[PDB]
C-alpha cells in the first residue's frame, strides 16, 4: 500500500 | 450528488475513529476538506480514513 | 501527465491490447475512445478497458 | 473484474 499520512 | 470512492488496498486502523476497510469495498464520501484524512460511511461503520487508500467509483 | 492504476488483472484476449496487473501503473497515452484507452506500461503500449483502471495520483 | 466493453 502507499504511505499513510501523519495521523 | 452522492460520491462513492473504492478502496485499492486494506487499511487496518491504528487508532479509534478509522474506518476500517479491505480492498474493494465502496465507501459513501461525507467529507474529504483535508487532503489525507477523509470520511466515510462503510456500512453500518463511519470514520477517518487515508485519501490515497481509495479512488472514485462509479 | 495522468497516470492510471489497474483494479484487477487483464489477459488481453485480442491484438493491440495491453496485459496487466492489479496494482500496475499505466501512463495514459490517448483516451479518444470511452471504453478502451491507450497508454503505457513500462515496455509495452496498447490498449486497455477504461472501466479496469482509476487515477494513479504519483505523489 | 467487470466485463469488457466490444471492440471497434
Amino acid at each position: 500500500p502507499p504511505p499513510v499520512g501523519p495521523r | 450528488e452522492t460520491k462513492f470512492v473504492q478502496a485499492l488496498f486494506d487499511f487496518n486502523p491504528q487508532e479509534s475513529g478509522e474506518l476500517a476497510f479491505k480492498r474493494g469495498d465502496v465507501i459513501t464520501l461525507i467529507n474529504k476538506d483535508d487532503p489525507n484524512w477523509w470520511e466515510g460511511q462503510l456500512n453500518n461503520r463511519r470514520g477517518i480514513f487515508p485519501s490515497n487508500y481509495v479512488c472514485p467509483y462509479n
